[PDB]
């Protein structure tokens, strides 16, 4: 991947490595722990079915620069939307402003190490002709309205990303990615004797499109998620109010997962730990969970949306264990956070761009599977909810609160799944909730390929997962 | 203003330069550019933490040929990187299908000679300028209480801006704008509990701003309000939306009433077109002409003059926001709404915060609201909140880790009174907001 990138980040753009040295020299001249250079280009398309034909279609695309200087907590940062010497030295300049006095000028020297391949380096956009990727819009389409006579409208959008960064740093990092993301989403409204609902499917990660044709349980996979969308839709056109208040509460395997993402995810975020902002700053070492619970974020995953082959900052993706058996083993990090927590990166120094600094940002953040079946976990419920499927979610970091919104639930009685129930927002404390967990079962799974998460206006690909689980005690935001 | 006009000079240029490109092999096609540029520090009790310095162009075409669209974008905008970006639109609109509500503004609606609406006011402010500004916010904050013992930071922003838009019915026009902003956010703890708030200071103008002590007062103020809160009972309760979430439940019309929800039938208003809604004293006035207005804008996205309208007329909804596509869709003419809305005002009905307090006596107010948990299409409504109880009316104690719900419906139906306290910083400006129940869920 370097020299593939180097050649068109660097050498079409006319720079070489030794205008690496200089800028990043610039940099030195100030006294600073670390500086860096981070080069990308992308290319983003994207095509809209609705009401039955190939309504819309966009091609976008952006490339260019960010500099930091960082000493200490100070960073001084700047950026240009374009890649040449000049766009360079004028960031440079201007970022490393951030402190005065003069420094040693000794950097480490330049030099790449290997890290384990991910995902593809092949263009999604171009590996599939553009009749090929429309028919798999129209085939959504066709399905979904097969599938039940009250679809009324789907709308099928399908979206793909390809990226090349490269990063070059004060402290010897150079090291470069290429990154495909595709998803395709699915939308359908449903109506009988006049009251309509929507539901929705879809997913992707880091290949190209012909993931979506290919199997999913024997059938093909776009065709799968045109039905669920339907079946969604019809679910809640079903739903009944929603019970109001505390009680247990099911949670499906998969994208549910987003109670790990906001209960203890962006608790974990060093940045917060480092500033002492989070409930769990300074409490690594103590039961944070239930003994039952080990929560993972993990970069390395294979062709997955959330995977990060190398971080922002060039560290090479990790599975890095957070919570174990109920115990707090650390947080994930950046490099500017790490140092000042005398701690080591974990490769969660993510950026949404050149445009915008990294931070520590979580990849893939699931809980380890446990001894119990989904259906032991449901009859253990006399009264309570099941909920499959969850929107979003928003957490308090400080105040330990959060906040997650079902898309599918049903009632639980006597050890039995029975009515659905409209959406309700749940919510709960952070490390209370972890510790109300009784039940973890043996299905672990991961969401679809659908998971955006936004911290401080910055939005990243990021994956969820966990087997179903018990919360004993979970207030409902029900009406009923 | 030398580097403003010389960006105007090339946006505008720019913009010619695509139509020109598009123009032969289009019926119609529409450009917009942009330039932003400025300032944004923070600070960590008092000493500089970021410098951020912040430029960021953009261009994106929208063409149609035969009723078929493509679009593309670019912050590229080398002459070069413009054809490319034509020919990608174009390139796509071969390949899309024909959609008659696709096209241009009408050429009868577009705002060919723009208003201007003074909404740029420079201020040549240095980075050592913005951090002792973010730096005094955030050291009034923490010096106001000992149980302030952690803290997020001050924060300034500065930032210019230029808009053009042009389209193939031969609009072009551009304008420049200006926002400035000073905030600072603190955490406080008591017994082990932590609680985070923020202040927040926001104009056109600089000298339009609080003072930075003003800020870290309120800062202060508001989160040392946040400690110790109680977890409430399930209940039934009377509920104010305090200002600053108001806002944000007459926000919820918007996406109700929008055209694109209104022609798909994926609103629970679909119906309401001309009935009462709201009380029949509440009126909702639409100001997009404003000057300095913090949403002013002399026309739309899609080029479309923007109008004095009531939205809401004593209770009434008078009209859908409509962009040229929805309005076509539904045989109508756009409203001006590409982009969304712009200043919406509604007057108190005589009662300060405290009266309202004093007219619930019992019931929640709540001041911060989490998740999403809005149905575009049922009006369904559950959110997570926090706020305070009120007994005798007066404030007990904070309280969190609570919803509230209810339906959009009933509870826009039901308001009992919106106060005088009005939010002046944000789009939509409103007092707190009185209904008479919700379902609380808690402990
Ligand atoms: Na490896
Ligand atoms: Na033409
Ligand atoms: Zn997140």
């Amino acid at each position: 991947s370097l020299n593939l990138v180097s050649e068109q980040l660097l050498a079409a753009n006319g720079l070489k490595h030794q205008d690496l040295f200089a800028i990043l020299g610039q940099l030195a001249e100030r006294r600073l722990d670390y500086g860096d250079l981070y080069f990308q280009s992308s290319y983003h398309e994207s095509w809209v079915l609705e009401d039955r034909i190939i309504k819309d279609g966009s091609y976008n695309i952006d490339q260019g620069v960010g500099v930091r200087a960082i000493s200490g907590e100070k960073t001084g940062f700047a950026y240009a939307d374009q890649i040449s010497l000049l766009a360079l030295e004028q960031s440079a300049q201007a970022a490393r402003t951030i402190v005065r006095d003069s420094g040693d000028g000794k950097v480490q020297t330049l030099g790449a190490v290997e890290h384990s391949p991910l995902y593809t380096s092949v263009d999604p956009l171009q590996s599939m002709s553009r009749e090929e990727k429309l028919d798999i819009l129209r085939r959504v389409d066709k399905v979904a309205r097969e599938a039940d006579k009250r679809v009324q409208e789907v709308t099928a959008s399908l979206s793909g990303v390809y990226e090349l960064i490269l990063v070059a740093a004060t402290d010897g990092t150079l090291a470069a990615d290429v990154r495909p993301l595709v998803r395709l989403s699915v939308s359908v409204l449903v109506e009988e004797d006049g009251k309509r609902e929507r539901g929705a499917s879809g997913g992707g990660g880091r290949f190209g499109y012909e993931f979506f044709l290919a199997d999913l349980d024997g059938e093909v996979r776009a065709d799968a998620w045109a039905k669920e969308a339907v079946r969604m839709a019809l679910v809640n056109l079903s739903a009944v109010a929603a019970p109001a208040g505390t009680m247990p509460v099911v949670l499906g395997a998969g994208w549910p997962g987003v109670l790990l993402h906001e209960a203890v995810g962006h608790g974990l975020e060093g940045d917060f730990n480092r500033r002492g902002t989070s409930v769990f700053s300074g409490q690594v070492g103590e039961l944070v969970a239930s003994e039952l619970c080990t929560v993972v974020d993990d970069g390395t995953m294979v062709d997955r949306r959330g995977s990060v082959a190398i971080d922002d900052e060039g560290t090479p993706g990790q599975y890095n264990v957070l919570i174990e058996n109920g115990i707090l083993k650390g947080y994930m990090q950046d490099k500017l956070n790490a140092r000042l927590m005398g701690m080591t990166p974990t490769g969660n120094g993510r950026r949404e761009s050149y445009a915008h600094l990294p931070m520590p940002r979580m990849t893939n953040t699931y809980m380890l599977p446990g001894k119990s079946t989904p259906q032991e976990i449901i009859e253990s419920v006399e009264y309570g909810i099941y909920a499959p499927n969850f929107g979003g979610g928003q957490v308090d970091i400080t105040s330990d609160k959060f906040v997650f919104s079902t898309s599918e639930a049903y009632l639980i009685e006597n050890g039995k799944v029975t009515k659905p129930v409209k959406g309700a927002t749940l919510i709960g404390s952070g490390i209370e909730t972890m510790q109300q967990i009784s039940m973890v079962g043996n299905d672990l799974k991961l969401d679809n390929g659908v998971g955006v998460c936004g911290k401080e206006g910055q939005s990243l690909p990021v994956g969820v997962g966990q087997p179903t689980l018990k919360v004993d005690n979970l207030t409902v935001g029900g009406t009923a | 203003i030398s580097q403003v006009e010389a960006q105007r000079k090339i946006l505008e240029e720019a913009v010619s330069t695509a139509l020109e490109l598009a123009s032969g092999k289009s019926d119609g096609a529409e450009v917009a550019v942009s330039k932003t540029t400025g300032i944004s520090v923070s600070t960590r009790y008092g000493e500089v933490e970021n410098v951020e310095f912040n430029s960021d162009g953009a261009l994106g075409i929208t063409v149609y040929h035969q009723n078929r669209k493509g679009s593309a974008s670019s912050t590229d905008l080398s002459p070069q990187a413009i054809a490319r970006t034509v020919q990608a639109a174009l390139d796509i609109a071969r390949y899309t299908s024909p959609d008659p509500c696709a096209g241009v503004a009408d050429k009868e609606l577009l705002a060919f000679d723009a208003p201007d609406l003074d909404l740029f006011h420079p201020a040549e402010v240095s980075p050592d300028e913005a951090i002792e500004l973010a730096a005094r916010a955030e050291q009034a904050a923490l010096q106001a209480d000992k149980r302030i013992t952690n803290t997020e930071g001050g924060s300034f922003n500065s930032h210019y801006g230029v808009k053009v838009f042009g389209n193939s019915h031969g609009m072009l026009q551009g304008y420049c704008s200006t926002r400035h902003s000073l905030s600072s956010c603190v955490i406080a703890e008591e017994n082990g509990d932590m609680e985070r708030d923020y202040a927040y200071t926001i104009g056109r103008a600089m000298s339009d701003l609080q003072t930075p002590e003003w800020v870290g007062a309120d800062c202060a103020r508001r989160t040392l309000s946040r400690l110790s809160p109680r977890k409430l009972s399930t209940m039934k309760a009377p509920v104010i939306f305090a200002n600053e979430v108001a806002t944000g439940l007459f926000g919820h019309l918007v996406g109700a009433i929008a055209g694109g929800s209104v022609y798909r039938k994926s609103t629970f208003l679909l119906d309401s077109l001309g009935k009462q809604i709201l009380p029949d004293w509440l009126t909702i006035e639409e100001h997009p002409h404003l000057l300095k207005g913090l949403a002013s804008t002399p026309f739309d996205s899609e080029g479309v003059r923007t109008e004095r309208r009531d939205i809401i007329k004593d209770g009434i909804l008078t009209q859908w926001l409509l962009t040229s596509y929805s309005a076509r869709k539904l045989g109508l003419k756009s409203t001006g709404h590409a982009g969304g809305i712009h200043n919406w005002r509604i007057a108190g009905q005589g009662l300060s915060f405290e009266q309202m307090l004093k007219e619930m006596g019992t019931g929640l107010v709540v001041t911060e609201l989490m998740g999403q948990g809005v149905s575009a299409i049922t009006g369904d409504y559950s959110r997570g909140a926090a706020g305070f109880w009120v007994e005798n009316g007066e404030i007990q104690y904070p309280v969190s880790e609570i919803t509230i719900a209810g339906n959009l419906k009933d509870m826009w139906r039901n308001i009992v009174t919106v106060g005088n306290d009005i939010e002046t910083r944000s789009n939509i400006q409103c007092g707190s907001v009185l209904l008479p129940e919700m379902k609380i869920a808690g402990q």
